[PDB]
C-alpha cells in the first residue's frame, strides 16, 4: 500500500466514522435537551423554535446522507458473508480501478498465500510471482485481462514466507446485463508439480466450476464500489436547512444566556442535563456550534480524499465536483448569516424611523443605486458640537442617516460626496463629537471605508 | 468548566495539538480525524479544571461562522506556525484584532507552534528560497508584549515539548 492510498483510505473512513459521531450528536441534542425543554414549560414554543429551530430538519438531513454512506460499506459485509459458504481459494479483483486491485480475497486464499487481508486488499495480485514463476505463462494472463477472455494456466506462486507452490490458476472476467466487464474472478488450486492427462484435466474442470459458482453467488448484488464522492456530489446540494440553522442560531444562544442570568432555576435545570455521561461533560451551547462545525469540515474531509485520490480514479471526477459544491454550501451558508443579520437590523430601522419632508418613500430594505441591496454597517450615539444636540446615526453603504430620539434629522447623506471628529459633505462641515476613542475609531474607519467603496464603483 | 478557543491561520496545527494534547499521542497520517469539542480535567496544585476545548479549523476563511464560536469564551490561543511568516504576520493583522473586537474582557496567550521543524534542515531550505527565516521565540515575544497577551508560549504537537504547558498556562489565563 503506497502512502498516498492508505491516506485515502483513512480519510473516507474518518468521514463516515464522524458522520456516525455527528448523527448521533444530533439525536443526542433533541433527546435529552430539546424535548426535555418542551416539557419544563420554562420557554414558550416560540423560545424552544428559537434555539433548536430546524434541528429536526438537520436530522434527516444527515441520516439520508449517513445511510447512503453506510450501504457502501455494507456491500463488503454482505458479500463476504455469501462468498463464505465457498471453501475455495480465490480473490476478485475490479478492473475499473487503477492497477486492478483486490477488492475481496477468500479466507481459504489467505491460508494457503499466508497472507493476512489488510495486507492483500488493494493490490495486484502479481505479488505472489517470483524466480522461478514462468514470465512467459504470466504475459498470458495479462493478454486474456486486457482481451477481458477467460484463460486457466499453471504457474509457480510464492506464498508470504516463500514457500514455492504450482498453481492451477484460472481467470474469468464478470459481465453484467449490459455485458461490460466489471470484475474479474481468480481461482487458484494450489500443487506440488506441474499436472498433466487425467490430472490435469479433472483441476481445470473443478476450479472453473468453482468460479462459475462464485460468479453466480455474487450476482443480483450491488458489489462493493470503492467510491465516496458519488454520493457526496449528490447528497450536498440538498443540505439546504443548514443555511437556515445557522443564520438564526445566534439569536438562540442569545436567548439562552439571557434566560440563565436572569432564572437560577433554568441555569442549574440544563446543566443538570448536561450531566448526562452522553454529553461528554460539554453544556448544551457547545452542542449548537456542531452543525455549523460539520459543514465548514465536509470540505476539509473531501479535499484530503481528493488529495490522496489519483487522475486516473473514477473518484476523482465525483470527489472534485464534490469538494466544489461543498465548498458552495459554506458561503451560502456563510452569507445566510451576513443576510439574515442584516434584514433583522433593516426591518427594525423600517419601522421605528419616520421620513418627514422627503420627496421619495424611502424604504430601507430596498436596492441602492450602484451597490445593489443596501446593508446596515454602523450605529451609535452622537453628540453635535456647537449644539449638543441628542442625535442617533444610522449607517449604511450607500448613504448615512441622521435620526433623533425615530424621527429623522436632516437629508440622508450619501456617501458619495461624503468626505472624513471631522465628517465633510460637500460645502457644508460637520463637527461630531464620538462618546470615546475607540467609537470615535469606529466611526471614522468605517465611514471613509463605505464612502470609498461607493466611488469606485460609481466610478464604472 | 473553562472555555478555550483555539484559532489562527490554516494548516499552522490547530488541530494536531489538540488531538496531541487531549490523546497524548501525534495524530498518524493514516488514521487522520477532526477534533469535535472536547472537556479534560487536569491537576494544578491539587485543583482539578476542566477545559472545554474547540477547534475554529476550517472557518478561517468564512468571517459570519467564525464569531460563531466565540461567544462564552474564557480563554483565547491564537496560533502561527514558528516556520510560516504569513500565519505570524496575521497575528497582529487578523486574529488578534477580530478577539478583542468579540471578546475585549477575553485574556488569550501567543502560541507558537510547529517548534520541531525550527531546526529542520530540509524547512530552512523551502524558506530561504522565499528569503524568509523561521521566528525565533525572541520575534514572537516582542509581538506578545506589543498585543498585551498574557504570555508567548511553544510547542510540538509531534514531540509534545511544552504541548502540556500551553493548556496549562492557558487555565492559569482563565484565572485572572
Ligand atoms: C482475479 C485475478 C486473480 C489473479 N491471481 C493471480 C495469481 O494467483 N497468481 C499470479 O501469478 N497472478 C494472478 N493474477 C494476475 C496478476 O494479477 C497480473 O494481472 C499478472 O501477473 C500480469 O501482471 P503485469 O500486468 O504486471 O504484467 C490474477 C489476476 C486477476 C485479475
Ligand atoms: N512537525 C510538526 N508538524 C505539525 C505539527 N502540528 C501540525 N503539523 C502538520 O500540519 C499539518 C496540518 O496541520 P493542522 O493540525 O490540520 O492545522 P490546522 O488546519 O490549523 O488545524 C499536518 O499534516 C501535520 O503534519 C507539529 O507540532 N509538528
Amino acid at each position: 500500500l503506497t502512502p498516498t492510498e492508505r491516506k485515502r483510505q483513512g480519510y473516507i473512513h474518518e468521514l463516515i466514522v464522524t458522520e456516525e459521531n455527528y448523527v448521533n450528536d444530533l439525536q443526542l441534542v433533541t433527546e435529552i435537551f430539546q424535548k426535555p425543554l418542551m416539557e419544563s414549560e420554562l420557554l414558550t414554543e416560540k423560545e424552544v423554535a428559537m434555539i433548536f429551530v430546524n434541528w429536526k430538519e438537520l436530522i434527516m438531513c444527515n441520516i439520508k446522507l449517513l445511510k447512503a454512506l453506510r450501504v457502501r460499506k455494507k456491500m463488503s459485509g454482505e458479500l463476504a458473508t455469501t462468498l463464505e459458504r465457498i471453501e475455495k481459494n480465490f480473490v476478485i479483483t475490479d478492473p475499473r480501478l487503477p492497477d486492478n486491485p483486490i477488492i475481496f480475497a477468500s479466507d481459504s486464499f489467505l491460508q494457503l498465500t499466508e497472507y493476512s487481508r489488510e495486507e492483500i486488499l488493494g493490490r495486484n495480485c502479481r505479488f505472489l510471482q517470483g524466480p522461478e514463476t514462468d514470465r512467459a505463462t504470466v504475459r498470458k494472463i495479462r493478454d486474456a485481462i486486457d482481451n477481458q477472455t477467460e484463460v486457466t494456466v499453471q504457474l509457480i506462486n510464492y506464498t508470504k514466507s516463500g514457500k514455492k507452490f504450482w498453481n492451477l490458476f484460472h481467470l474469468q472476467p464478470m459481465r453484467d446485463q449490459k455485458g461490460d466487464v466489471q470484475y474479474f474472478i481468480g481461482v487458484q488450486l494450489d500443487g506440488t508439480e506441474h499436472v498433466r492427462d487425467a490430472a490435469e484435466r479433472e483441476g481445470v474442470m473443478l476450479i472453473k466450476k468453482t468460479a462459475e459458482n462464485i460468479d453466480e453467488a455474487a450476482k443480483e448484488l450491488k458489489m462493493p464500489v470503492k467510491m465516496i464522492g458519488d454520493i457526496l456530489s449528490a447528497q450536498l446540494p440538498h443540505m439546504q436547512p443548514y443555511i437556515r440553522f445557522c443564520s438564526r442560531q445566534l439569536n438562540g444562544a442569545a436567548l439562552i444566556q439571557q434566560k440563565t442570568d436572569e432564572a437560577p432555576d433554568f441555569k442549574e435545570f440544563v446543566k443538570r442535563l448536561a450531566m448526562d455521561p452522553r454529553c461528554k461533560g460539554m453544556p448544551l451551547s457547545s452542542f449548537i456550534l456542531k452543525p455549523m462545525q460539520r459543514v465548514t469540515r465536509y470540505p476539509l474531509i473531501i479535499k484530503n480524499i481528493l488529495e490522496n485520490t489519483p487522475e486516473n480514479h473514477p473518484d476523482h471526477s465525483h470527489l472534485k465536483h464534490a469538494l466544489e459544491k461543498a465548498e458552495e454550501l459554506c458561503s451560502q451558508v456563510n452569507e445566510g448569516v451576513r443576510e439574515k443579520e442584516n434584514s433583522d437590523r433593516l426591518e427594525w430601522i423600517q419601522a421605528h424611523v419616520q421620513c418627514e419632508g422627503l420627496s421619495e418613500q424611502l424604504v430601507f430594505n430596498s436596492v441602492t443605486n450602484c451597490l445593489g441591496p443596501r446593508k446596515f454597517l454602523h450605529s451609535g450615539k452622537l453628540y453635535k458640537a456647537k449644539s449638543n444636540k441628542e442625535l442617533y446615526g444610522f449607517l449604511f453603504n450607500d448613504f448615512l442617516l441622521l435620526t433623533q430620539i425615530y424621527k429623522m434629522y436632516k437629508t440622508p447623506i450619501f456617501l458619495n460626496e461624503v468626505l472624513v471628529f471631522h465628517i465633510s459633505h460637500i460645502d457644508r462641515v460637520y463637527t461630531l463629537r464620538a462618546e470615546s476613542i475607540n467609537e470615535r475609531t469606529a466611526w471614522v474607519q468605517k465611514i471613509k471605508a463605505a464612502s470609498e467603496l461607493y466611488i469606485e464603483t460609481e466610478k464604472k | 468548566t473553562i472555555k478555550c478557543v483555539v484559532v489562527g491561520d490554516g494548516a499552522v496545527g490547530k488541530t494536531c495539538l489538540l488531538i496531541s494534547y487531549t490523546t497524548n499521542k501525534f495524530p498518524s497520517e493514516y488514521v487522520p480525524t477532526v477534533f469535535d469539542n472536547y472537556a479534560v480535567t487536569v491537576m494544578i496544585g491539587g485543583e482539578p479544571y476542566t477545559l472545554g476545548l474547540f477547534d475554529t479549523a476550517g472557518q478561517e476563511d468564512y468571517d459570519r461562522l467564525r464569531p460563531l464560536s466565540y461567544p462564552q469564551t474564557d480563554v483565547f490561543l491564537v496560533c502561527f506556525s514558528v516556520v510560516s511568516p504569513s500565519s505570524f504576520e496575521n497575528v497582529k493583522e487578523k486574529w488578534v484584532p477580530e478577539i478583542t473586537h468579540h471578546c475585549p474582557k477575553t485574556p488569550f496567550l501567543l502560541v507558537g507552534t510547529q517548534i520541531d521543524l525550527r531546526d529542520d534542515p530540509s524547512t530552512i531550505e523551502k524558506l530561504a528560497k522565499n528569503k524568509q527565516k523561521p521566528i525565533t521565540p525572541e520575534t514572537a515575544e516582542k509581538l506578545a508584549r506589543d498585543l498585551k497577551a498574557v504570555k508567548y508560549v511553544e510547542c510540538s504537537a509531534l514531540t509534545q515539548r511544552g504541548l502540556k504547558n500551553v493548556f496549562d498556562e492557558a487555565i492559569l489565563a482563565a484565572l485572572e
